[PDB]
């Protein structure tokens, strides 16, 4: 009865060019990139008053839709209950920081509070550039493409001259010896095996099994519902092996390169490395497995099972050419449960491939970035004609 | 903890292998006697050398390495 | 006038040479100076007793010696007992230098195991492992060209 | 007992025959696909290289 005393925030109801988004809405991450858990770095953000703000803010509408869940009452209680958490969020990365007189430092917080607040709705009406994916690709091909600016730009030596750029340095080196050591910048060899794996994933991302579809009414035109091999989103899957992986080392932190548990951990080595094989292909083992166990677990909870795809094709009065009503289900599951089984086979695979071959973004990672810019890339391609 | 009266001398060896590349850049080595008497005190009575090397190739088997390159 | 003193250090030279074969530790030495040294000290301290025995019980060997002439013993006749995983431990060369007069402590300790299996029922110890089972070599063989001359 | 697992597999090798796939096809399709990453790429590294002046 205490909640009915905040107001919320208005939104356009009309149709906007494609230009304004493409062009606007892909600025202003430089703010929260003006400072550009190492390896725990990969999952929202690096700096431990900037945070993150890539989880909190999709976590507050979790927190508010499965509240919801557990109506004009209750949607005033949506855009409501955010600022409610709005502040949680903010101060919970702080507290971190202090844990693992400084109470001094909590007024570098203040402007931080409301910094990521204010583009958490807005960004969502246009284009579609939503869900934070939009800000993993963006920080994520970073890393991949301002790589190659960073030579000519970077200050640091070390032993060899750099602030002139090591792609052509041929003065300083000449003979010369263009198989120079790749331990530090390693861009004149991982940009080699990076761009196979670019075209070794669009290729499986091609794949699909297309089954016959048809109105229910109307005789002539034939369309195909297409089935993908993935047949899940790339974030589906990979976060549910990676959100484990980052569990897992966390954990073992706060009870693994160097000085610590070595039970379990990804190979990681330029070449191959191998002493016993007790522990590298078990690793592939269980990364395998789990894909597929979690990539064939999500259909059954997201609504895109056999069953479910039925009932929306009949909800669209679709049905297959010479079959009944029931019978959607049965062909759909010729296909629909063994493409996750095996698509999340296959995509756990490519990031062992991507690892192993010691690619730019350290193999995993890039399996979701060149998902989601295919994933824009069919309403690009729609969106023109 | 070697011990030597007066105008004598004892041979002692050391063997380092530079893991990281190095070439024309001598380090410290310098030689420190640390004596101790029975107040429990090391006084500190301490020259440098030099040490160089030509890197080719260097793994398990640099060879094939950059063959395969 | 320089260094160069005693490194004899105990290397893994075959771990097999022949049946019954007793290891023969032998001492380098290499030095250019021209001054001596006195009071050598041979002592095999690290050496393992359950698989490899000292000819002269707990070697003591003082030579105190600097010159072409000869040498008292660097020629170390370990004897074997029974075939196995043996470990080349370490043997203790040290020098009271009658300049200083205190232990020069040192001995070369490496992790060095070979396997010697036994030689009758690695070379023959694995050839005689291997033709020790004649009847399978031969007799489905045997069988296999009987059915042949029955039927070709 | 161990058929599941030899069921899994062969339905597997079923969908990836059932699976349409870029044969000639596979020059026009992987070339498009590819030109589509690369501009998509170019717009990603231009939209991303406008910070780096600050420090020059």
């Amino acid at each position: 009865p205490f909640c009915v005393i905040l107001p919320e925030i208005q939104k356009p109801e009309r149709k906007i060019q494609f230009k304004e988004k493409v062009l606007w809405t892909a600025i202003t991450l430089f703010i929260f990139l003006v400072c550009c858990y190492w390896m725990r770095v990969i999952l929202a953000s690096n700096r431990g008053l900037m945070a993150l703000g890539i989880s909190p803010i999709v976590t507050s509408g979790l927190i508010m839709q499965l509240l919801a869940g557990a109506t004009p009452k209750d949607r005033a209680l949506f855009n409501g209950a955010q600022k409610l958490f709005g502040m949680t969020i903010t101060i919970g990365q702080s507290i971190v920081y202090v844990m693992t007189v400084c109470l001094l430092i909590t007024i570098q917080l203040f402007v931080a509070g409301l910094i990521v607040l204010l583009l958490d709705e807005l960004l969502q009406k246009g284009y579609g550039l939503g869900s934070g994916i939009s800000l993993f690709i963006a920080t994520n091909i970073c890393e991949t493409i301002v790589w190659k600016a960073f030579s000519p730009t970077t200050v640091n030596t070390g032993r060899g001259m750099e602030f002139e750029g090591a792609i052509i340095a041929l003065f300083h080196l000449l003979a010369l010896r263009e198989a120079f050591y790749r331990q530090n910048l390693p861009n004149l060899m991982n940009l080699i095996a990076t761009i196979f794996v670019f075209a070794v994933v669009i290729y499986f991302q091609g794949f699909r099994v297309d089954l016959p579809i048809k109105s229910a009414r109307y005789r002539g035109q034939y369309n195909t519902y297409p089935i993908k091999l993935f047949y899940t989103s790339n974030i589906p899957i990979i976060l549910q092996s990676a959100l484990v992986s980052n569990l897992y080392v966390i954990s073992q932190m706060l009870s693994p390169v160097g000085g610590l548990c070595h039970y379990l951990s990804p190979p990681e080595s330029f070449g191959s490395v191998l002493e016993d094989p007790v522990h590298a292909v078990v690793y592939i083992v269980f990364m395998l497995g789990s894909c597929a166990f979690f990539s064939k677990t999500w259909i059954e909870v997201s609504g895109s099972s056999a069953k479910d795809v039925a009932k929306q094709l009949k909800e669209q009065q679709m049905v297959m050419r010479g079959h009944r009503e029931t019978s959607m289900v049965h062909e759909l599951n010729r296909y629909i449960p063994t493409a996750a089984a095996f698509g999340g086979l296959c995509i756990g695979a490519l990031s062992v491939l991507a690892d192993f071959l010691g690619a730019i973004g350290s193999g995993t990672g890039i399996l979701l970035a060149v998902t989601i810019i295919y994933q824009y890339f069919e309403i690009f391609v729609k969106e023109q004609s | 903890n070697t011990v030597v009266p007066p105008q004598r001398q004892a041979t002692f060896e050391y063997s380092f292998i530079p893991a990281e590349p190095m070439g024309g850049r001598p380090f410290g080595l310098v030689i420190n006697l640390n004596y101790k008497d029975l107040n429990g005190n090391v006084f500190q009575d301490a020259f440098n050398q030099t040490v160089t090397i030509i890197e080719r190739e260097d793994g398990l088997d640099g060879e094939t390495i950059f063959m395969y390159m | 006038e320089e260094g160069a003193r005693l490194l004899a250090s105990k290397s893994l030279l075959n771990r097999y040479a022949v049946e019954g074969r007793d290891l023969t530790l032998q001492y380098n030495i290499y030095n250019v100076g021209s001054s001596a040294a006195l009071d050598v000290e041979l002592s095999d301290d690290s050496f393992p007793p359950e698989d490899f025995g000292i000819v002269s019980g707990m070697l003591n060997v003082k030579w105190d010696r600097i010159a072409p002439a000869s040498n008292v013993s660097h020629t170390v006749v370990l004897r074997p007992l029974k075939a196995g995983y043996f470990n080349f431990t370490s043997a203790t060369v040290t020098y009271l230098a009658q300049e200083d007069g205190p232990v020069v402590i040192g001995f070369t300790s490496a992790p060095g195991q070979g396997g010697i299996l036994a030689q009758r029922e690695h070379f023959l110890d694995w050839a005689a492992f291997g033709v020790m089972t004649l009847p399978s070599i031969g007799v489905p063989l045997l069988l296999w060209y009987s059915s042949k001359r029955k039927y070709d | 007992f161990v058929e599941p697992s030899r069921q899994f597999v062969k339905d597997s090798i079923r969908l990836v025959k059932r699976c349409t796939k870029p044969d000639k096809e596979f020059q026009k399709i992987a070339m498009a696909t590819a030109i589509g990453f690369a501009i998509m790429g170019f717009i990603g590294f231009f939209v991303k290289l406008i910070h780096i002046p600050i420090n020059n």
